[PDB]
């Protein structure tokens, strides 16, 4: 029963007597299958026999750890100085693009829609345009409007330029206001596709046509993060210590971690506009996740500014990595504060590797967070034996390998591009490992696998504020470190809290 | 320190109008009043509604498939519901909206995942319709216990002309397994409403027009179907014990927690009882036609309402199921009693806003009433006319009323109102919290919930009292 | 059986058939109480009848949550610029000193010993202090040597000013050399008497008998803190947005957090001796810890300064108090970047309070700990139900009980002086909370009674590196609390993963 | 660099005694030697003074001997409750640090991991502390009614302010009917946890066996043995019983790992005692040997040519049936002896070992490393003796450096100058040696890991060896600019 003095919210509420006995009730009726057969059919899902069709699947897709471009579009357009995202195309989109992010960083998520409905299938959707980009030019006051698109509007094929210089042509916004675009099908790749296309488009919109005055400055973007807000933090911290001339193009550090103190921001922070515009003189610019921005870093080379990109730099080797690039780059020393954060983080290590030495790891997520956390799972001795990636390419899997190969802790590690989560819990049933590091639909697999999930991707919508925290950096390392680390201590004292029958191994230091 | 309500909200749609520029101002200004003044009709609620959005304005609405897959059929628990298009929609809504089921998921039910045809470019040229039938045969061999699959269409699939149902036809024969084919795309009608009604005569079309199936069913004078409770929460189990309670036999839930069977059984049932209108009352009107089964409008929210809505179902049927529902009414008292005297005091004279879909925006008011809290504006994402006709059962005169609302007028209204609670959905919450407000989603329930029926109205009364009743507010004014 | 391709440790080795057998063969000759005995007497233990007798102790401590004093006089000596501690008294203590700090930090600890033996009873320890000093000095290169006692030289009563002079007076130290001392009286109070103790000792050495030269700066004191590490470099960098100028009084924070870079650094860091020579000119010493400092805050006042004792800062609340009264010591105003990281605190306790409001905690461990700990579990909507410590005074009960006046939500709550862990096991079992806060010996607690433990209080033995990272701070605040809501997620996935029974509410959002 | 070790660690001693002023140089001087060539076989002399007062302010290692008593030989007792008596430190610091491992309901049946303690306040200095320890002795008896018996462990104040514990344990004993063992263990006693040990083992002696005979209905074998210590560290002397068990014996009683005050009651009973830890443990052997007239006999089960050697050692004491079972155990467990081997040999062969331990191990794990095909060039003890020593030199070459109760200082001079690729000690010593970049296991605790003793152990231990020293942790200490 229910009780005033120690409420029952669902969870304990459903398994009280009186529901079980009336849940029991329902089932009779239901037509479900029954208790053996269901035992049956769930050891069958966990079989090598169920895993070799499970991976002849070639149409299928079940639970895929991605999402469409325009997710992508919505985020980067998010980190520039009061943009509005605005996606041209069906309203639906948009709910969910706000809500997905909203729910990630537990923040307001801005985003507009053009709302093309049913005839814009016929009549393609102009006014749309013109109306929407009047509407949100009046009402939320942008300094920027960045187009993407649905994937209605790119099969009914609208012409975005004319559609804007129209919109210009009958006073929607100010004929030198500032309407970036981009095509963004959600039927390509990803997300992280989304994250490019936009991410180009609002460059070649400020960009086209000019000839840079050079400079030694780097822009530098960071990607598709789930922890951007910690992410950007130690990164601008780090380029400061090393007094790096540099450009971060897309930040929404500041506009997914506004306060709380009595007024709403609907925007803070960003790039801003007169730097994307000055971002074009950079001699270089670097991309921290290669996959977000291929056909972005084509567009900077068309420029002639030299390119690099790493992949999510996670650790003491990815860092070193990143710093001996700046310091090439900017011709200043690596300064000490920061060989002292190293030193730090390889003590850490080194007092804590008996327990990550041997770990076996599965770990999923967008190409660039699996390589990253791969390598960072080689130097600590572990081993990232189900690498997969969703929006994986082959190129990808080629990358992965020869990541592999570098250590030999990589033997017997695989990277499968373009499989989903159903094809991990396969992996995780017949090949079973220590731990899963994916995002939060990866508990699911923790239920169905018993492998327990951390959180270092995108979704985490089931723990709160990890994103305000830096993985990133030897300061971010040592982070995750630290969560790796307290996952396994605890699956210890879980393993050992059980008196007289287990926990003469509970220890009291470790 | 002082004001007027009515007069004050009136101001406060003219503020916000003067936003516009005048071709969406005169879109809006028909969806913007304050109810003037008409069982009961406290109150009338004039306002245009379900039609299109303006562009560019921050609606909150969704699409037709999320009225489709996400709120109508995804939560059916034994069946595979193909979300059928590329990757985006099926990852957004997957497992988002919390309409909870006993299974295991994966085995026997299929509602927190995402099945999708995930097309790429090859798809949106050439089609989608080959590779829709090859992965029938993929679900049906990896997923052997699903009774059916569901193929709901996002917005590709009729820009591009493939033809689902006859793929649903020709696999029916194939796999002997309902396949049901929604045109759902995100393109059709202005909101999720469209969605409802598509999915509802998606049931029609291909589930009850067929042979059978369960001639073996026994049935009782008692028997209903609990029509449109999407078991938020487990709000459909909390509903379910007092209408067992009180003597009758639920044949089958739409579509929280529900079978495919239960669903083909409707038909035998005596009488619908249809909790949410909007999403159902489609299905409910073919089922007094075709069989003959009437419905009836109930509502669980709170105390008052459960008391009258037991009533009210029980003076259908004879003496024996009246008494049940004194029985039942006079069983929760003491809980009532309890809830009321714990949480009254504490809420007494607060005042809510509210937005949500296309029934809460009233369903909600009467529990927040027997908690003495006032509802001093109200609105619907894409009720219609008949909605708010019926909103005036529940709403006071001088409440803001606001019909697809956008970003920029509700801030307006919350920062204009500030009233002492917001409920609302996921996109609302944390600006509204960031301006000291408290809030509580109406939608999900903020992950918590039941709030149907009386072992709900405790957990709504403490939710309420949780979020406004807090030490957070103070903080935020720093001391300097 | 043992095997090479996958190695079993103790952990799983001994739960394989062969063990499990001889140790049931071993069990039939260790005439151990019968299994139906010992569940008799374990659920005896956790009854009311248990409790009123176990409460009726009067000289029994079982588990208590102290050390003795002189852990508090090597910890505090230990933030001294290359200061050495030595105690005087028997070697085994410094043995015991030196692993417990080691255990906690993952890092060395050192100290040394006067070593004295049995003859020291009778001829007293005097050539042990001279001989001591003379070879610490030499051997170890300190700048400073920080005398404290162990409870047989306190016994002996060796009278240590006139043996430090006598050890000056035959070349074991130059005359100048700085050769502090306290008695430390293990049979007073607790470690943190002996951190007050010593830390007084340094201060009057440094002090006795000359005239301030007042200046506007504060000294700050951190006292005995598991979190040193993190904390006070949270400390200073707030300390330095606000511009303050200041002292630390015993910074630990390099020594117990060097890099693992090829060298060993015996010393790293610490207050200076120049400024804690000057640190007599300060017109204001502020302790974080009151119950650290009584006697170091009268000394203090003994030169005219101004003092100030806080409770361990943990919160929003506790946190602005800080922050005030650096603002009204310095003059400066509290800058934007503060009140950001502040609005932003606010924001994380508002999206996530529905998991903290009406939560039950026990605390336990240092006063000042559990005050500060208690307070924020208040801010949060929690309720401290049992607070402990086992080196609480009256009238650290008396202030425990005006902070929970000071909330409704303080209503049960009872603070429980001097009593053990022991004692608290019959708080849990018999009035079950949520949660746990307190150290490692609280997994015990864990393992007896159900309640998950958050480990916030030294010493932390059982995880690695925690210490590296601020409690105190709005950014600490932020910390505890992220730590809170994981421990509170945990454990609802948990109650919500066994599919088809509790996995209703496993959801995916939370 | 090329080097002759001999010649190269007789200079790191001179180095590390040129620090010393005068007065401490005479006395270390004669602590520190390298192995001369020798006057089972002898491999080497290792002529080192030892087992005297520790040289104040120098960072000695040792502990004290509570330690020695209430930390190594009672506390693993497990159906006892352990007092220690006087301040609330000592039992603080050694709660649960010890990993003594044991099967029990830990509060109910067992209370090892736990710290019972009189709390000395100043109070209790100056009138005494024996009514209080009276008093906790009833509180005891009542909140802990499945403790078999008390043992009252003296720290400092003890015995310096003229407490009589042995008055109130023989009070009480009559009193509850439960046996009382006061100890004193007071840390100015002694040097080192040395005294601690024999001041313990006489405590057995006179308040255990020193008693009506508990047990005369105790059906004997004349295949009963006393394993003695035996500390099972890691579930050590689980894995060791598991080998002597297969091979025919019957284990009476482990002591003190794992034992309750039963198995120890009953030793007097067995045939003969299986000495592990000689140092610890011996003095109460010598008592079994006069008083019972029950031999003794030294193993050691560290690494598979020990086990072997110490199987067929031990068997030879009985007869063909029990020396038939040694070689059924040594044949069953070379598989697994031969895979290890094969595994971790190659990747450990030709790794240079420095050790420093407490009074055992510093030897008795050699020929564990040998097997793997490690050398140990520096070796050592806390609290040794000579006859140690002695034994040392049926373990280590020639040439090895050997220090007894090592300095901070000196211990750091030789390590930074031997560059071993593995060091092998405790926990006050583990943090700098890794700062320094090289790699350490803990011989004491094990890391957290074990068993390391017997068959099912040397596969854990090479599996440590190889994981500390074989990681990628190293490569990184040099940032690449
Ligand atoms: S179905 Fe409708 S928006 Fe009636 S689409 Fe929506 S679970 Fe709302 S006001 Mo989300 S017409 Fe249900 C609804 Fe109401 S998803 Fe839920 S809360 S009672
Ligand atoms: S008892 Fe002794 S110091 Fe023989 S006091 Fe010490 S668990 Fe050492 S070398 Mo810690 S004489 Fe045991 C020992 Fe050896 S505690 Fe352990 S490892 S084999
Ligand atoms: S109205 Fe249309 S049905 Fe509705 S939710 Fe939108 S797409 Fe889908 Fe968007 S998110 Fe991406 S771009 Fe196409 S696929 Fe899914
Ligand atoms: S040689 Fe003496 S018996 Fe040995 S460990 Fe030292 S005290 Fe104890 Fe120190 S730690 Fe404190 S001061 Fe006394 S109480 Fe316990
Ligand atoms: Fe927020």
């Amino acid at each position: 029963p229910q009780n005033v003095d120690k409420i029952l919210d669902h969870a304990p509420l459903f398994r009280e007597p009186e529901y079980q006995e009336m849940l029991a009730g329902k089932a009779k009726l239901e037509n479900m299958p029954p208790a053996d057969k269901v035992v049956e059919i769930a050891d069958w899902t966990k079989s090598w026999e169920y895993r070799e069709k499970n991976f002849a699947r070639e149409s299928l897709s079940v639970n895929p750890a991605k999402a469409c471009q325009p997710l992508g579009a919505v985020f980067v357009a998010s980190g520039f100085e009061r943009t509005m995202s605005f996606v041209h195309g069906s309203q639906g989109c948009v709910a969910y693009y706000r809500s997905h992010l909203s729910r990630h960083f537990k923040e307001p998520s801005s985003a507009v829609s053009s709302s093309m409905t049913e005839d814009a299938a016929v009549f393609g959707g102009l006014n749309n345009m013109v109306d929407g980009l009047a509407n949100t030019y009046k009402l939320y006051d942008p300094k920027m409007i960045a187009v993407s698109t649905t994937c209605m509007a790119e099969v009914i094929g609208d012409d975005l330029h004319a559609f804007i210089q129209t919109a210009k042509g009958k006073g929607s916004v100010p004929e030198e206001f500032d309407v970036p675009f981009a095509h963004t099908p959600a039927f390509v790749g990803s997300h992280v596709t989304g994250y490019d296309n936009m991410l180009k488009g609002i460059l070649e919109h400020f960009w086209k046509g000019r000839t840079p005055v050079p400079n030694r400055s780097v822009n530098i973007i960071p990607g598709f993060d789930g922890f951007a807000v910690g992410n950007n933090r130690e990164l601008k911290r780090i380029l400061g210590m090393m007094g790096v001339q540099y450009t971060i193009l897309s930040d929404v550090s500041d506009q997914f971690d506004t306060p709380s103190d009595g007024e709403y921001r609907m925007y803070d922070g960003g790039t801003k506009i007169e730097a994307a515009r000055d971002a074009v003189n950079a001699d270089y610019t670097i991309s921290l996740q290669e996959y977000c921005t291929p056909k972005t870093l084509e567009y900077c080379q068309s420029f002639g500014q030299k390119t690099a990109s790493f992949h999510y730099p996670l650790g003491i080797g990815a860092t070193d990595d990143l710093l001996q690039k700046l310091s090439e780059i900017s011709g200043k020393p690596v300064p000490q504060e920061l060989e002292m954060e190293r030193g730090r983080l390889v003590d850490a290590l080194a007092d804590s590797q008996a327990y990550l030495h041997g770990k076996t790891y599965a770990i999923y997520g967008d190409p660039d967070f699996v390589y990253g956390m791969a390598r960072f799972i080689l130097e600590t001795g572990g081993e990232p034996k189900h690498c997969l990636a969703t929006n994986g390419s082959k190129a990808w899997e080629a990358q992965m390998q020869e990541l592999f190969d570098s250590s030999p802790f990589g033997v017997g590690c695989k990277a499968w591009g373009g499989k989903d989560l159903w094809h991990m819990r396969s992996l995780l049933a017949t090949e079973k490992v220590d731990l899963l590091i994916g995002n939060s639909y990866g508990k699911y697999l923790e239920r169905d696998t018993d492998t327990p999930l951390i959180r270092l991707m995108f979704p985490i919508f089931d723990r709160h504020h990890h994103h305000r925290f830096p993985v990133w950096g030897y300061q971010g390392a040592l982070r995750v470190l630290v969560t790796l680390l307290d996952k396994i201590f605890d699956k210890l004292d879980d393993d050992t809290i059980q008196a007289g029958v287990t926990d003469y191994s509970f220890d009291l230091t470790r | 320190d002082k004001t007027n309500d009515s007069a004050f909200h009136a101001r406060l749609i003219a503020e916000v109008l003067e936003a516009y520029p005048d071709k969406a101002r005169k879109r809006r200004q028909k969806h913007l009043n304050v109810a003037g003044q008409a069982g009961v009709m406290l109150s009338e609620c004039d306002v245009k509604s379900n039609v299109k959005s303006v562009p560019g304005v921050m609606t909150i609405r969704g699409c037709a498939y999320a009225g489709s897959k996400g709120v109508v059929w995804g939560p059916v628990k034994d069946m595979v519901h193909i979300s059928h298009g590329p990757v985006g929609c099926g990852q957004y809504s997957w497992s988002q909206r919390r309409n909870y089921y006993i299974g295991n998921t994966g085995v026997d039910s299929f509602v927190t995942m995402q099945f999708t045809s995930d097309f790429q470019e090859k798809d949106i040229v050439f089609g989608g319709d080959k590779k829709l039938e090859k992965i029938i045969d993929e679900i049906d061999e990896l997923f052997p216990l699903a009774k059916g699959i569901s193929v709901q269409s996002e917005c590709p699939i009729g820009l591009i002309g493939d033809d689902i149902e006859a793929v649903s036809r020709k696999k029916k024969k194939e796999i002997g397994k309902t396949i049901v084919p929604v045109r759902c795309e995100g393109f059709r009608g202005v909101s999720q409403s469209l969605g409802h009604h598509i999915a509802n005569d998606a049931i029609r079309d291909w589930v009850f027009d067929g042979e059978d199936k369960h001639a073996a069913f026994e049935t009782t004078p008692y028997d209903v179907n609990v029509i449109g409770d999407y078991n938020i929460g487990g709000d459909a189990w909390s509903s379910r014990i007092l209408l067992e309670e009180m003597g009758l036999r639920v044949v089958g839930n739409w579509s929280g927690d529900a079978t495919l069977a239960e669903i083909e059984r409707a038909p035998k049932a005596k009488l619908n009882l249809i909790h949410c209108y909007r999403s159902m009352n489609y299905i409910c009107r073919h089922m007094e036609e075709k069989y003959n089964i009437p419905w009836t409008e109930y509502n669980f929210f709170g105390p008052s309402q459960i008391a009258a809505s037991l009533r009210k179902i029980a003076a259908l049927f004879d003496e024996k199921i009246q008494e049940g529902a004194e029985r039942v009414i006079a069983k929760y008292q003491p809980l009532v009693d309890a809830v009321i005297e714990k949480f009254r005091p504490r809420l007494a004279g607060k005042k809510v806003m509210l937005y949500v879909g296309g029934l809460r925006p009233r369903h909600v008011v009467n529990a927040y009433n027997d908690l003495g809290m006032e509802i001093v504006g109200t609105g619907y994402e894409f009720g219609h006319n008949d909605d708010y006709q019926r909103t005036g059962h529940y709403v006071r005169e001088g409440t803001l009323i606001y019909d697809d609302v956008t970003g920029y007028e509700l801030e307006k209204f919350i920062e204009g109102i500030r009233p002492d609670l917001v409920g609302s959905g996921i996109k609302e919450k944390y600006p509204v919290q960031k301006m000291g407000i408290p809030f509580r989603q109406m939608h999900s329930w903020d992950y918590s919930g039941p709030y149907h029926g009386y072992d709900g109205f405790a957990i709504f009364a403490r939710d309420m009292d949780l979020a406004i009743n807090n030490p957070v507010w103070s903080m935020f004014k720093a001391p300097w």
